[PDB]
DNA sequence: AAACGCGGGGGACAGCGCGTACGTGCGTTTAAGCGGTGCTAGAGCTGTCTACGACCAATTGAGCGGCCTCGGCACCGGGATTCTCCAG
DNA sequence: CTGGAGAATCCCGGTGCCGAGGCCGCTCAATTGGTCGTAGACAGCTCTAGCACCGCTTAAACGCACGTACGCGCTGTCCCCCGCGTTTT
């Protein structure tokens, strides 16, 4: 059966941060485990806010605010920048 | 400006009475005053985050309800 | 004179069937607006929002007291002390 | 023209096309913005690296070359931000931070 | 004779042994232990167990199976707000 | 004369050991039959996955573990070093779990 | 404009159990709030439930099952029968 | 490795003294709030129209199974160190 | 200070090995170029509610005395749990 996951992308980012460090498989599964969670928690949170303001389409305004809602403190501060930078980069590109 | 102190000792003592406390220290009052700020600050921070994203300048309780649930204290009685 | 610890029981007995607030609204209201100032400036409050806030806060405070009281009692006391709060504050895991 | 991945277009590594599909089947809304799959996807890269970099750090402190959940356990639980984030997360095989109570120390 | 019936006393719940219990407590950081703890622990652990197990089984039939899956119990854990990473 | 350690020095040594260790402390064969025991009061005759069978213990331990360290906090505040069930129940009540 | 709630359906039921008992508005708001929640709590899981088996249409079974997820024990047994009866009453006519 | 006995020793535990902080009480402030009057922000509404995603069609390559190989890593032993009791 | 002494722990070099990790075919999901319907932010109008303040009177705070009860420090005493070496399990 086919199963799609996130290992390869995580593997790429690791070699960005630690280009030499290896990795187990179980921990990789953890990473797959972790990503999907935060994937989920943001999205439904993203959904219900659009519900709160009775809108029907989810954009970054939605995404960013919940990131501020979901991430605490510095991560939210820093990651919004991470989101902000990419978005403008995409719109420009 | 010391509105935390506006929560008087009887205001503190009444709550502990309704909490069932018979005998109270004196250091309890400042301990309470600091901690309660944490409860408030956390909420109001997130509460306005609704109000801002909802593009208002006026605080609805409907935001407040949204947040207190989002903290995990579900509340009944103020619209929804 | 009544001996110490009698009025308190009557006070405790009194308030548990009492139901309305125990915090003054204006000292409540003012403190809220001061704290809210620290995240964004120049807000505007619905009385419901503030009132909804107030119900949460006292409802917050009282339960912790019971936990703290339990802490005090477990230390074989009848006199609460701040560490009981801190021990309580730790265990619920928001510490 | 020439096919160019959106992740490349954002200069990102995470597959946004995957999620825009996933958002599309995720039934979070009947319509979905275009930069939202993008917007999140980079922040996704942020935290993984943020944890992965921590995962690298602790991995070095025992002088290993490959990251394990114990390292992951240590890293996040050593991070007050991550630990506050992942307080309702329990880690498989992660173990515990070594910490003995002060009063259990012998006189 | 009469030895075919000499050991019928399993009664699983003690299967969580005192040495393990203290081994468990030792990892947790407890230095000295009451003896009644062991039994009391048996209660706390069990009462924990079914509540998930009930919920964990609660899934299974709805998807019309007969073999409990880890993913199933994975969801079982989430509902009470104690999430686990690492079994997909 | 025998060289016996002062009581507790061994325990602190033990406390150290496991806090670096990461493995399970509960024997598998006793463990799973416990679950196989339990399932009967909900539905008869299920069929367990080891992954599931394994996955039980981690929650089983991690739960009980966090219990312990909180219970350890109790006697300290209660000015003890030996844990009492009254501590254990207390936390669960403080955990709001009765 | 016209905003809708549940108090009227509440009040018939009130008169079904207590035909001569009043209810305050502060209470009536509470019930409107309360009922809205209980809808929501199940409503999500059953929605989630469908995703879990990769199925694509919510039925009463999921609701049935979802109720088994929330409500404690003896009460669950009651309503599930009542859930069972009504659809049976519905499906019969 | 658990079971299990077993001495033994240390910490719970109870009792005791004691001292001082905290409740009782109460005048004396004092501050809390109400309703009455003034105001305007700003939210909430409608209308509207537009631009952008939902939609489909065609397409290809990225990504994931499937498959190799050796390098991280876990002992093993010994020896070296350190520490704990237990001298002194 | 210093440990007789045993015991415990860490570190140093060897071993074996299998799993992390690049390589190797292959298909269907992600990307590109088309259409058309609607969502939804935005000006214009509406007006509600939010804020500002006063002034006054009374509950409620507030600032004190006093007294005693409880918090705590301390000390023998007793018994249950801690270290350990076999004997089961």
């Amino acid at each position: 059966s086919r199963k799609e996951s996130y290992a390869i992308y995580v593997y790429k980012v690791l070699k960005q941060v630690h280009p030499d460090t290896g990795i187990s498989s179980k921990a990789m599964s953890i990473m797959n485990s972790f990503v999907n969670d935060v994937f989920e928690r943001i999205a439904g949170e993203a959904s219900r806010l659009a519900h709160y303001n009775k809108r029907s389409t989810i954009t970054s305004r939605e995404i960013q605010t919940a990131v501020r809602l979901l991430l605490p403190g510095e991560l939210a501060k820093h990651a919004v920048s991470e989101g902000t930078k990419a978005v403008t980069k995409y719109t420009s590109a | 400006r010391d509105n935390i102190q506006g929560i008087t000792k009887p205001a503190i003592r009444r709550l502990a009475r309704r909490g069932g406390v018979k005998r109270i220290s004196g250091l309890i009052y400042e301990e309470t005053r600091g901690v309660l700020k944490v409860f408030l600050e956390n909420v109001i921070r997130d509460a306005v985050t609704y109000t801002e994203h909802a593009k208002r300048k006026t605080v609805t309780a409907m935001d407040v309800v949204y947040a207190l649930k989002r903290q995990g204290r579900t509340l009944y009685g103020f619209g929804g | 004179r009544y001996r110490p610890g009698t009025v308190a029981l009557r006070e405790i007995r009194r308030y548990q069937k009492s139901t309305e607030l125990l915090i003054r609204k204006l000292p409540f209201q003012r403190l809220v607006r001061e704290i809210a100032q620290d995240f964004k400036t120049d807000l505007r409050f619905q009385s419901s929002a503030v009132m909804a806030l107030q119900e949460a806060s006292e409802a917050y405070l009282v339960a912790l007291f019971e936990d703290t009281n339990l802490c005090a009692i477990h230390a074989k006391r009848v006199t609460i002390m701040p560490k009981d709060i801190q021990l309580a504050r730790r265990i619920r895991g928001e510490r | 023209a020439k096919a160019k991945t959106r992740s490349s277009r954002a200069g990102l590594q995470f597959p946004v096309g995957r999620v825009h599909r996933l958002l599309r089947k995720g039934n979070y809304a009947e319509r979905v913005g275009a930069g939202a799959p993008v917007y999140l996807a980079a922040v996704l890269e942020y935290l993984t690296a943020e944890i992965l970099e921590l995962a690298g750090n602790a991995a070095r402190d025992n002088k290993k070359t490959r990251i394990i959940p114990r390292h992951l356990q240590l890293a996040v639980r050593n991070d007050e931000e991550l630990n506050k984030l992942l307080g309702r997360v329990t880690i498989a095989q992660g173990g515990v931070l070594p910490n003995i109570q002060s009063v259990l120390l012998p006189k």
